């Protein structure tokens, strides 16, 4: 899980 | 006889305004998977704001981040429906 | 009421899909954004849309196909889909190479300005960050 | 688990930026149609059908009279912003 | 699916109705918000609300109101409605004596906040102005 | 007409  | 130049916009955000947007690396973002998942099971039943609610709901009960970062790990996410349309859209 | 939605065309669905960032803006590569992009022209496709996948944009070059698309002749079109797969912030989305005010995107398309998609509704679906706050949730 | 802002719908006025109208003697043209949109289909639509409606009424039956011409003729959208995970009826 | 709404209440309807300003604020009357706080009031006392009217509240007033009403046993309700009727700012909500950031406002009633309201929909009904733009519109 |  990433974020942007 | 007129109208706003602002109206007949949507605008589906995949997060809460102020928030971060999360993606799987590998299964792509919560949102678009859950967009197109509903999409394709609902776009020939429902309309396009109750489908994008039932997007919202997926997103917010099946997901949860997972994260090496304990700063961002176990983090939940809610899709933000800003609708600015005069009238009801159906795919069919 | 419902939108009419039988014009011979059901109108442009437009993929921008930025997954690699120029070094200046600190960004980090989107992986899994390709995943998204396929999913999305595959789903829209099916909806009969006329899918443009575009990768790896410039905050100048999505601006000039945003007014290139504005200016196209929308008439026998029902909709417009634009879809931002980005790193963003509030009213903010990331070309390759920068920051692109989402106003200045969506004002292409306004009522005044794209004539030919007056009364017909415009749809803007975007993956990005709107801001650095979490959601801890609650059970 | 849930998120924390989820289930709120905020139903704005008008869009992100712009002024919110209202008439002196009717009242403001989003609650007249609020009100109206509500009495008429509170029974038998979704909410956000109902607020959908309230925005075609807004945007195409109010347009504002002003002596200043900086304040006339001007229109106005409504804007509903949802992060409901659920359709919404009251019945 | 869809929210329960047959717990035994529909839940309250909070009208915060801000007409008259203080003079050090600057700000005019807005006449005509009567008719619409009453037009409310009739609205939802139809659709079974509790309905609760305030008028001409501080921005000190508001806070404590909203926070009093988040701190109540909403169990036995199925939803809660707060309509706001004053002048207003991108995000900002104005009582008789200055601004309110509506975030403070509705972050009372957050799913860890308002235990009592988790999973149930919180409707915020704004009508104030979001900026100073005009809508000149099109034909 | 007013505005808000």
């Amino acid at each position: 899980d990433e974020v942007x | 006889h007129k109208i706003p130049v602002e109206a007949d916009f949507l605008y589906a955000y995949s997060t809460a305004p102020g928030y971060y947007s999360w993606r799987n690396s590998k299964d792509g973002s919560w949102f678009i998977q859950s967009l197109c998942a509903m999409l394709k099971q609902y776009a020939d039943k429902l309309e396009f704001m109750h489908i994008l609610t039932r997007v919202n709901r997926k997103v917010a009960t099946e997901f949860e981040s997972f994260s090496f970062d304990a700063t961002f790990h176990a983090k939940k996410q809610i899709p933000c429906i800003v609708s600015m349309l005069t009238k009801e859209l159906y795919f069919y | 009421n419902s939108y009419k939605m039988d014009y011979p065309e059901m109108g442009l669905c437009i993929i921008i899909n930025n997954k690699n960032f120029h070094k200046s803006t600190g960004m980090t590569s989107r992986s899994g954004t390709d995943v998204d992009a396929a999913n999305l022209r595959e789903t829209f496709r099916n909806l009969k849309y006329e899918v443009r996948n575009k990768n790896d944009l410039t905050r100048e070059e999505i601006v000039e196909l945003m007014r290139d698309v504005s200016k196209e002749d929308h008439s026998k079109r029902s909709s417009f889909v634009c879809v931002l797969l980005s790193h963003g912030e509030e009213g903010i989305i990331f070309g390759t190479n920068g920051p692109v005010d989402l106003k200045k995107i969506t004002n292409f398309f306004r009522g005044d300005r794209c004539r030919s998609l007056t009364g017909k509704p415009k749809l803007f679906i975007i993956q990005a960050c709107r801001g650095t706050e979490l959601d801890c949730g609650i059970e």
